[PDB]
């Protein structure tokens, strides 16, 4: 789908959930 | 789910739970990939070591969820299944090689703010993300040790290395799977257990900021022990298999 | 320990 994984109350918003910085921190 | 923490709401809204009509019970989890489809392991339907081979009339999905136990009325959604695809050369009899299903749903649901798909990957993204130390997120209502939670759990893991997980185990492991889990010397601790199975193993593109279902919860020895690892259906490996289930039976 | 559902989805 054209809008998959994009989270209404997160990434549609511009907000971030508590833990994803954890992920994007490992993405080395 | 071991070592995790509650869910936020909306957090997983690709998350899917798996329900038995009789009796009225979880089976698994599940995700959502589109309107009509639903991604889980074969393992939840078939596995004969357990007597377990599902028809799609002894099955619901319920989507939108955060309770485990609750009716969530005005959020939750509940669908019935029109047909189950499970892979060919699924290996039940061995070390669940391929474990891989998915389910077309008898009616499209609603999206909305607790309801929305979850994006799979390309062999791009796929390159980029499945590396060792990378981290990803597991999310289900499976026990809390090897005891159930009251609403979706979610721990982040780090992807380990091939040789690692093969060392890790006496199953034999196939280009189909990898694993995921903190080593003994990390501290810190977390896996799938009971009932976590089918659930989404999950990334989050730093190139598009989409989330991406890299893996399947599959296969573990216990849960959450030191040394172990959690096992996990490769995704991207298995997809030309999805598109050619979606493109002729949808 | 589950809730139950709505009599419609079971038909
Ligand atoms: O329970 C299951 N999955 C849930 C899960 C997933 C993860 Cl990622 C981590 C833990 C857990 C909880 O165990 C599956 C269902 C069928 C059996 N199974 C196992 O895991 C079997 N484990 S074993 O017997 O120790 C070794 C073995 C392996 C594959 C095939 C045969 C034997
Ligand atoms: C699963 O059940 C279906 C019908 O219930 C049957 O046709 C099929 O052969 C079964 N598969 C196994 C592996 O037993
Ligand atoms: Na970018
Ligand atoms: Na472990």
């Amino acid at each position: 789908e054209a809008d998959c994984g994009l989270r209404p109350l997160f990434e549609k918003k511009s907000l971030e959930d508590k833990t994803e910085r954890e992920l994007l921190e490992s993405y080395i | 789910i071991v070592e995790g923490s509650d869910a936020e709401i909306g957090m997983s809204p690709w998350q899917v739970m798996l329900f038995r009509k009789s009796p009225q019970e979880l089976l698994c989890g599940a995700s959502l990939i589109s309107d009509r489809w639903v991604l889980t392991a074969a393992h939840c339907l078939l596995y004969p070591p357990w007597d377990k081979n599902f028809t799609e009339n002894d099955l619901l999905v319920r989507i939108g969820k955060h309770s485990r136990t609750r009716y969530e009325r005005n959020i939750e959604k509940i669908s019935m299944l029109e047909k189950i695809y499970i892979h060919p050369r699924y290996n039940w009899r061995e070390n669940l090689d391929r474990d891989i299903a998915l389910m077309k749903l008898k009616k499209p649901v609603a999206f909305s703010d607790y309801i929305h798909p979850v994006c799979l990957p390309d062999r791009e993204t796929a390159a980029s993300l499945l590396q060792a130390g990378y981290k990803g997120r597991v999310t289900g209502w499976g026990n809390l040790k090897e005891g159930q939670p009251s609403v979706l759990q979610v721990v982040n893991l780090p992807i380990v290395e091939r040789p690692v997980c093969k060392d890790s185990t006496r199953i034999r492991i196939t280009d189909n799977m990898f694993c995921a889990g903190y080593k003994p010397d990390e501290g810190k601790r977390g896996d799938a257990c009971e009932g976590d199975s089918g659930g989404p193993f999950v990334m989050k593109s730093p190139f598009n900021n989409r989330w991406y279902q890299m893996g399947i919860v599959s296969w573990g020895e216990g849960c959450d022990r030191d040394g172990k690892y959690g096992f996990y259906t490769h995704v991207f490996r298995l997809k030309k298999w999805i598109q050619k289930v979606i493109d002729q039976f949808g | 320990d589950f809730e139950e559902i709505p009599e419609e989805y079971l038909q």
